[PDB]
RNA sequence: UUAAAGUUGCUGCAGUUAAAAAGCUCGUAGUUGGAUCUCUCUCGGCCGAAGCGUUUACUUUGAAAAAA
RNA sequence: ACCAUAAACGAUGCCGACCGGCGAUGCGGCGGCGUUAUUCCCAUGACCCGCCGGGCAGCUUC
């Protein structure tokens, strides 16, 4: 259930990829879940308490998490404690090509092996029940940004409780620093 | 504003922030990909394939839905014409001209707007000959004008 | 307006509009220096202090003096929400 | 009227205002009074936002309030519906009343008696006097006014949003800012209502 | 004017606008869901459509296209999706 | 047709600035643009401002503090060296005590006198004071 | 002959009425062109010899540039 | 058939951005009380109140 690139899993792999056999046995979604696999796990902390996971799964395998998420993240969360669980795709990012590189690069890299394209999907999918509406990036007197998301008020009451964890986790595998705001209408 | 034309104009699409299909289309990438299979085949060009497709199906843009356009699907599958679409439409604009002036041959208001219409399909050529999608000696000609249509 | 040592060589420091941050000249007779009173907040009597809002001759030749002066009272709760 | 619960309009005042058509407006819209306006409704006429017109009313107070010696504040209106609310705001204020023509060179010509130096200018209507406001642009005057939908707004700086052609609306804003100056000031109290009618004000014509 | 927030306008006011001179444009069209009154199917129409949409159950048109919008037969009945 | 996308946004946010206004709304945005426009806050002349992401292009909306006096691109952008960097500032700018020539040189975008700091030359891309 | 001459204008002029914009459209060269992408391999002593990294412009450096 | 010339005149290159208001008009599109005609009903036409987009113009302004 874990099958990572450098092919060792360790201690939350391993309670998490219990979790989904268990899930393959008993729930009805084993039909989904016997074709799939996850390739890592992290336990960050966000908001000084809070704990989150993250499951990584493949990009060509992305889609079919998604139609069974909203019946993953629960059914994990119960066996788990008060905890949230958020997929996300394992992409690379291949560097910038410069006038010193290697002969590694023989192929030119596709756009959505870029940064600013990784970045933009991520935050694509973590944010996953609703939609990205709208975005703004507020430059502020430092020179430093903070970039606003403007989800999907059709999905409000569903994420609303995770905005201050989805926060942290993208400050935690990318950087910045970002809102997420619910407009009234578009 | 207008090339050839003295006027400006802001009439175009406009498409949404969002890209991702909607939860009401019930049609895989798969089946329409099919659907443009069995459209192609009477002879529709892509921009009448992807008006049927919106008007009659739902499917607000197949690049959305199957992640590709409608001429490379054509291409891929190599149901593509030979010479493209809107450098087609240009030199059956300048035969229909050209039929209609033989007959009367006073019109200086044709005869003007097949000059508009030849210089036009010379600046397409060329991007077309730069691109290689045309080979690099085809010349559109008025004598072999109605045979390539 | 200061040198090295760290005196002041200037005659005078003139005043900024309020609105628009632009100098207002020394012959610049359209503009305004305006007091709005401050009251007591149970009796809503005259306190005896104001509010000092100066708006150069360019804003009230365009109109604009009315908005000015509109928006500059109320970020001080001097003309309340809506 | 910084969201105090002294300083609220009451019911009373709604009344008058609805019973003297302080509300309705003229039937054109100047760009700049768009700020004030609740909708323009059928028959073309724009309702006035009465909320707006207390506001600028009390803001326009505080600034007569905030001079000392109240005879500087001069109260101008050249057009006779208008002039009988200028000469008892000034009988109950102290402020001094201009009414019928205003000269012109009253502001700027030093030489002649005609020549006043006020600190506040208050007008009745920024189309009908015109001339006391672009003489007020060269002696560094503030400048208040009652002005409607079509009025234009160069050189006014407090803009109460009022209808100022029909009789009953002119005096009643006047009587209403003379009530809120003299109750904004040391003399007479919030509690009861004024003693001075407001058709003292009204100009009843022949 | 001149102090007008332009990053957030009202929600009347950019549907007031061109589709292309909003803040982030968008389309003024959507997509109807039509059902015809002698059969059972229903259908997603494009508001603005071209060429003639015709249910391939009862064989009858549902709206022959207009200048702007498709103008529908007489009762069919149609809901706007989201 | 629209060439020098800069020459757009230093012409709105000059003419808006003269207009008293407090925002301008600049399109399309360049990372060009943002890179200028940092460099005037930095120094104080505009204050912050918000990138409006649609996916075509950036618009940006500019908050105004009235300090800007003149905002100006210099086309073409000619190579400048170090030692001809004085004859552009005395040419461009009003005093030897403020204002600033904006370059692009290959350590960033930055301004005049961070560029003899940095030791380096580059391209001239505008000016502000 | 130079400055004065921003009266040759690259910096830096002018073309409604003072000198001046082509009858109109097409159109080759020229000129100008919208967003967008964050260093390693064998030897010789953990570093050099072997490759460069798509290719330039740019910029900074170095050495080479007769004296007067 | 040639000739290709004019107060060939806005006595005013072309393309692009930004910068005030106001009411009309022409075309297309979107909405909205209510009048008429097709006997009713929608659907349309003629009006009326707006909004959007290009157009020909006009008035106005430190």
């Amino acid at each position: 259930i874990v099958k990572p690139n450098g092919e060792k899993p360790d201690e939350f792999e391993s309670g998490i990829s219990q979790a989904l056999l268990e899930l393959e046995m008993n729930s009805d979604l084993k039909a989904q879940l016997r074709e799939l696999n996850i390739t890592a796990a992290k336990e960050i902390e966000v908001g000084g308490g809070r704990k989150a996971i993250i499951i990584f799964v493949p990009v060509p395998q992305l889609k079919s998490f998604q139609k069974i998420q909203v019946r993953l993240v629960r059914e994990l969360e119960k066996k788990f404690s008060g905890k949230h669980v958020v997929f996300i795709a394992q992409r690379r990012i291949l560097p910038k090509p410069t006038r010193k590189s290697r002969t590694k690069n023989k192929q030119k890299r596709p756009r959505s092996r870029t940064l600013t394209a990784v970045h933009d999907a991520i935050l694509e999918d973590l944010v996953f029940p609703s939609e990205i509406v709208g975005k703004r990036i507020r430059v502020k007197l430092d020179g430093s940004r903070l970039i606003k998301v403007h989800l999907d008020k059709a999905q409000q009451n569903n994420v609303e409780h995770k905005v201050e964890t989805f926060s942290g986790v993208y400050k935690k595998l990318t950087g910045k620093d970002v809102n997420f705001e619910f407009p009234e209408f578009q | 504003g207008r090339m050839h034309a003295p006027g400006k104009g802001l009439s175009q699409s406009a498409l949404p922030y969002r890209r991702s299909v909607p939860t009401w289309l019930k049609l895989t990438s798969d089946d329409v990909k099919e659907q443009i299979y069995k459209l192609a085949k009477k002879g529709l060009t892509p921009s009448q394939i992807g008006v049927i497709l919106r008007d009659s199906h739902g499917v607000a843009q197949v690049r959305f839905v199957t992640g590709n356009k409608i001429l490379r699907i054509l291409k891929s599958k190599g149901l593509a014409p030979d010479l493209p679409e809107d450098l087609y439409h240009l030199i059956k604009k300048a035969v229909a001209v050209r039929k209609h002036l033989e007959r009367n041959r006073k019109d200086k208001d044709a005869k003007f707007r097949l000059i508009l219409i030849e210089s036009r399909i010379h600046r397409l050529a060329r991007y077309y000959k730069t691109k290689r999608v045309l080979p690099p000696n085809w010349k559109y000609e008025s004598s072999t004008a109605s045979a390539l249509v | 307006m200061q040198n090295d040592a760290g005196e002041f060589v200037d005659l005078y420091v003139p005043r900024k509009c309020s609105a628009s941050n632009r100098i207002i000249g020394a012959k610049d007779h359209a503009s305004i220096q305006m007091n709005v009173a401050e009251v007591d907040k149970v009796t809503g009597r005259f306190n005896g202090q104001f509010k000092t809002y100066a708006i150069c001759g360019a804003i009230r030749r365009m109109g604009e003096s009315d908005d000015s002066i509109l928006r500059l009272a109320k970020a001080d709760g001097i003309v309340s929400k809506n | 009227s910084g969201a105090l619960d002294v300083l609220q309009m009451k019911e009373e005042d709604v009344l008058k205002f609805l019973a003297a058509g302080t509300h309705l407006g003229g039937t054109n819209l100047d760009f700049q009074m768009e700020q004030y306006i609740y909708k323009r409704k059928s028959d073309g006429i724009y309702i006035i936002n009465l909320k707006r017109t207390w506001e600028k009313l009390l803001l326009a107070a505080r600034a007569i309030v905030a001079i000392e010696n109240p005879a500087d504040v001069s109260v101008i209106s050249s057009r006779n519906t208008g002039q009988r609310a200028v000469l008892k705001f000034a009988a109950a204020t102290g402020a001094t009343p201009i009414a019928g023509r205003f000269t012109p060179g009253t502001f700027t010509n030093q030489i002649q008696a005609a020549f006043r130096e006020p600190r506040l200018l208050v007008v009745t209507d920024p189309r009908a006097d015109h001339q006391p406001l672009t003489e007020a642009s060269y002696v560094n005057l503030p400048t208040i006014a009652l002005c409607n939908t079509d009025s234009p707004l160069r050189y006014v700086d407090i803009a109460i949003p009022c209808n100022n052609k029909g009789a009953h609306s002119v005096g009643l804003m006047w009587w209403m800012l003379a009530r809120e100056v003299l109750r904004m000031r040391g003399t007479i109290s919030r509690e009861h209502p004024w003693e001075v009618m407001p058709d003292l004000y009204f100009y009843r014509d022949p | 004017p001149l102090a007008k927030d332009l990053l957030h306008p009202s929600p009347e006011e950019e549907k007031r606008k061109h589709k292309k001179k909003r803040l982030v444009q968008s389309p003024n069209s959507y997509f109807m869901d039509v059902k015809c009154p002698g059969c059972y199917k229903i259908t997603t129409v494009f508001s603005h459509a071209q060429t003639v949409v015709l249910c391939v159950g009862c064989s009858t048109v549902l709206c022959q296209p207009t200048g702007g919008k498709a103008r529908l037969t007489e009762g069919c009945s149609f809901r706007r999706k989201q | 047709v629209r060439m020098n996308v800069l020459a757009d946004a230093l012409k709105s946010i000059n003419n808006a600035e003269k207009r008293g206004k407090r925002q301008v709304l600049i399109r399309p945005c360049s990372k060009v643009i943002v890179r200028f426009l940092t460099v005037m806050m930095k120094h104080g002349y505009i204050g912050e401002f918000e990138i409006i992401d649609d996916h075509r292009a950036g618009k940006i909306v500019v908050n105004l503090t009235g300090r800007l006096n003149k905002c100006g691109v210099i086309s073409p952008r000619f190579d400048v060296q170090l030692k001809d960097l004085e004859k552009w500032q005395n040419n461009l700018l009003p005093s030897r005590q403020f204002g600033f020539i904006v370059l692009t040189t290959s350590a960033g975008i930055m301004d005049h006198e961070e560029a003899r700091r940095k030791h380096t030359g580059g391209k001239i891309l505008g000016f502000f004071f």
